[PDB]
Formats: C-alpha cells, structure tokens, sequence
C-alpha cells in the first residue's frame, strides 16, 4: 500500500500547512514507528485537553519542588508545594499502591501509609482545588512526612513490578 | 468528610 | 539512551535533573506500545464517577461469586458496589452479539436486554443503580449477578 | 506468562486467583496493539455525549433491537430511503446522528478539492460537511432539523452522505 | 479467516451482519491496529474541541483558498498582507496554531535562553495564549480580534516561528 | 412520576 | 442559525 | 482576566 515519507508535523499532531506539505498524511503508508510516535503525542493532548485543574522552579521538576519543600531549600512556599503535591498524585494510580499495600506482612506499620496516600490520590481525583486545600491545612512536619512517603512510593512503583 | 482524611494524616505522620 | 521509566508510565516529573529519554523519536516500539497503555487507563480512570485488602484480594469477580455461595464476609451492600464496577467492563454490543444467537422466544433474550440495560443504566449514574441493586429481593439479586457474570465469562473464553 | 485475557479487553476482574499476566511490560505487541483498541472503544463511549442522552429520544430505542441490530445503521437508513423494514422517522434521523458521528469534515473537504469550480458536488459536500460539524455541536438539536425535513429531502440527505461514507471508506 | 473491515479500521463499521471482513482485532496485522488507534484519537480530541461553528456553508461570501492555504499559509499570507484575510479568519487561524501548541515544548525552548534575555517574555506571552485558548477559544479570539494590527501581526509571526522550530529538529 | 430505575426494578422482577 | 441550514438543505437535494 | 494578557501582549510586541 505504497510506503511513503511521514509528515514531521502530523507525527506531532496534525499538519497545518495545506496542500503546500509534499509529505504523507496517510497512516496507510506509514511506517509502523510514526504511528507509534504520533499516538504518543495524542495521548498527551487528549490527556491535557481534559484539564480545568488551573520562573525556574521549572527546572526542577514537580520531584525537585518537593523534596526542596522537605529538605527546607529553594525557599518553596507551602502553597507551591501543595500544588506541586497534587500533580504528583495525578501521576499516581492507587491500583499500584493496593499491590504494594497486598505485599505487607498482616500488621506492618507501612500498610496504613499505604491506605492514607491512596485516600488522598482519591481525593484528588475527585477534586484537586478541594484536597489542595486540605494539603495546606497540615501541620509542616505532618506535611512533609506526607509528602516524602508519596516520593517514595512513587520512586518505589516506577523502578520494578 | 476531608475532616476524615485530615483525621487520618495526623495518625499516619 | 533509554526511556525514561517515569515517561513510560506517564510524565517524568523529574524536570532537568533527569538523565533518561523523554523523546519518543528515539524509543524502542515497546516502549511506545506500554506508555500508551498506561496513558490511556489513566484517561479512562479520570472520566469515572467514583478488611479491604481481603476483598482487593478476592477481586469483583471473587467478591460477587462469595455472595452468590453466602460466604467470605460478602454482603449486600459491597456486593452491589463489585456489580456495578462489572458493569463498566461490560459492553452492550457484545451482549447483542450473543441476543442475535438465540432462537425467537428463547427466554434468554430477556435476560440479555436486562444486563444490557443494567449496563446503559449504570452508565448515566452508578449510585442510583447501586441503589436499586440494593432494592432488590436478595434471591434476584444473586440471580442478575449470577447471570452478568456468565455473560462476563463467556464474552472472553474463545 | 501469556497476557490475560480479560486485560486485553479492559481490566481483569479476578484478584490474585488469576494464573496469567497483567504486566504491560512482560506482552508481545499485538496483545498490546489490540487491547488499545478495545481501551480507545471504552473512552470514546464514556465522552460521547450523544451516545448518552439518546436515552431521552424518540426513535433511539428502537436502534437498539435484534432486527435492525443486524441491518447496521446503514442498513437502518438504506430501508428507510428503500421503504422496506419498517423504519420510523424518527429512528432514521437517529441512525442518520450515528452515521455522520462517524465522518470526519476534513476528508470530505480533500474530495471537495478534487472537484472542478462548477462540479454540482460541491454544494452537497458543504451541506454535509455542515450536518457533521452540526451534529458534533449539538445532536439533539440536529436530530430535531433533520426530523422536520420533507420525507423526499430527507432521503436525499441519507443517500448522499451514504454514497460519501463509502467513497472516503474503500479509497 | 478475513481480513480487517476497512469501515472498523477507520471507526466503527455500520454494515452490522451484511459485512464479510473481519471486525475482530485478534486477528488483524499489527499495523491495521495502529491505523485505526490512529484514526479514533484523532476523533476522540475532535469530539472535546469547541466548534468555532457550519461555516463552510458560508462559502457563499467567497473566501475558499484556506483549504490549499491552511493555517499557516492563512497566517502568513495576513502577515505580509497578501491574499486578502480577514482579521477575524486570521484570529480564527490563529487560535488553532495554539491548539496545535504544546506549552512544556515551549518551556524547554525558555531553558534555552540566557537570563535577562528579551525572548522570555515572548516564549511566556506564547505559554498564556496557549493556556487561555485550551479553555475559552471564543475570547481569545475576540482579544486577539481586538489586538491592533502590528501588535497581532507580531504575535502571529513568533508563534508561527516558534511552531516550525520545535518540529523541523 | 415515572423514572428508569423504577421501571428497571420491576423489569427485574419479572424476569429473574 | 439552524434555520439557515433548514434552508440551505432544501434549495440543495 | 484576558485584561492582564492584552497589556502584556502589548507591552511584549
Ligand atoms: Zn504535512
Ligand atoms: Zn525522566
Ligand atoms: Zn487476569
Ligand atoms: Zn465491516
């Protein structure tokens, strides 16, 4: 079916250069790898266009706020950090911490903090604006325990299943 | 209700 | 220079600091194929509506067919919650599929428009079906149940 | 371990009691590439709005009966423009909905191009390119315009987007 | 047995049991698969877009080169002032290039560039009308609508910038 | 007065 | 609005 | 509001 030479800019998404693009827009000559890359792609768009969620800080990443938020560096402000908090549990599924959790011996103190992460990954979901306003009414130490445990958890799942 | 889960991480931490 | 494994389940949340691939030009084709796995149960989970570890490890099938035998601490009340979320695997088309099998007046047919229905119903609102799931004469229940749970079966096994 | 069955249509529901895998990492590629089909089915359902609220309209359910569960939507609005099987209005303006959910207004306006600048084509492409982008915006509304059609109109605005359908299908 | 629809690989098929070919995905070669995942996310993005609505029938009124032109080539020509476009279409454009945008491209691009320099502050501009446009489209037409002429005309030529420099590398 | 999830009790009854 | 394309499908078809 | 954003697009080209 006549394999021809993918269009960079339809990989990403969808050509907008009329009919003056001398590539192919048709996936029934693609090769299998362009395909693969182009979904990805859409994947991410679908996922951002189903959000009404909301300087260098971008540098560290969501991981690097955070654990600046612990470790008391970088002059993170609670407030950022509750919002650096909730995208992390975004990128958290609880059906992972329930394998996690089913590992535990009966009675291991890490079952509970199991349960706690899954309850606010939850809430989460259900309301980001609301369990943002709930990581901010936290005691500090209360808070970061929180939030380390979430990081480690998170480390923890990603590395081996 | 959030109470709940507040009640909840003080525990926990 | 490798996926990075944060990127494959979702977005990397590392920032700069990350030494891995975020460029899925570069990636092996499994890598591709896994990531757009976990991007689109994630896509899924965040359109939804919604000890315990004994019933996790039952799962909703282990769950409904202990209610179905009356054993295993199942109960009413959980046992709808597990029917519902059966519910959402299911799909109205296969179940047609199997209702354009049947010999006309096989009494199956209406079984087959009840899940169906049970299925588009707890689409619009999976309380209110739960609440009527609860409604019901317990021995109708574990009848529904019973029967969703062959059509769950059978969809799947060939 | 060989990929589990139920996985590949969605989500395994049987806990620990199940002997096969559920780790996406550990499959070869077509169990991967099918059960993204199956996951894409699911999604598209769940925010297809109008495949939701047609609960509430007249004709719909009628779509959904072992008869006409067999004829297809095309087959649905081929009997309503033929006049066999007993189509209702209403239930071909429904089923007309469905067909043009499923077009796409860009491919139409690729064969658009093709046509020369006299080509009576071009003024029923447009119409039906107005229905698609219509019905996306609003279907209970377009199902409504579609009803209020004279009967011979309508059946003109089915076969030619039939005859559309099928053009942009095969080639 | 068959082969895959063809109705199915772009959709779904509507021909229910008169059709012959193959609607079962366990039986179709890998790449029928990554066509039709192809074809249903581009649906999928389509059906959550905001109509900017049936203006086609409005062809009427004779503006029909923005198909050969596309955005881009509608863009440029209101840019360089050629091929007469309106303003209004050239806002319209315009928010689907920020559509087409994706906001952590552009903040990589900003990693790039040294401190102070005059670029952030557009890369930044950039990263809002792509923020503002993914929520409500029809006013940030009717901002971009009520930009003056240089000012839009500017804007227009770093996003467009900006969008052949992530792709091309 | 008339809701689906009354109906639907009912259609379950008479036929389970 | 949906009136224009009521007329618009009658003068084509 | 857009206010914020049609000064800095000003200000900005
Ligand atoms: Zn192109
Ligand atoms: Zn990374
Ligand atoms: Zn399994
Ligand atoms: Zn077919």
């Amino acid at each position: 079916m006549s394999r021809r030479n993918p269009c960079k800019f339809e990989i990403r998404g969808h050509c907008l250069n009329g009919k003056r693009c001398h590539f192919s827009h048709n996936y029934f000559e693609w090769p299998p790898h362009a395909l693969l890359v182009r979904q990805n792609f859409m994947l991410n768009r679908i996922l951002k266009s189903m959000d009404k969620s909301i300087t260098e800080e971008y540098a560290l990443g969501v991981v690097g706020v955070l654990e600046s938020y612990i470790g008391s560096i970088n002059n993170i402000t609670k407030q950022s950090a509750c919002v650096a908090m909730s995208k992390l549990l975004t990128e958290l599924n609880s059906d992972d911490i329930k394998k996690l959790r089913d590992n535990e011996e009966l009675n291991s103190p890490k079952i509970r903090v199991y349960n706690t992460v899954i309850s606010y990954i939850e809430s989460n979901r259900k309301n980001n604006k609301q369990t943002i306003h709930l990581l901010k009414r936290l005691p500090a130490d209360v808070l970061k325990k929180t939030i380390k445990n979430t990081l480690d958890i998170h480390k923890s799942i990603t590395i081996n299943n | 209700p959030f109470s709940k889960l507040y009640k909840e991480t003080i525990e926990t931490f």
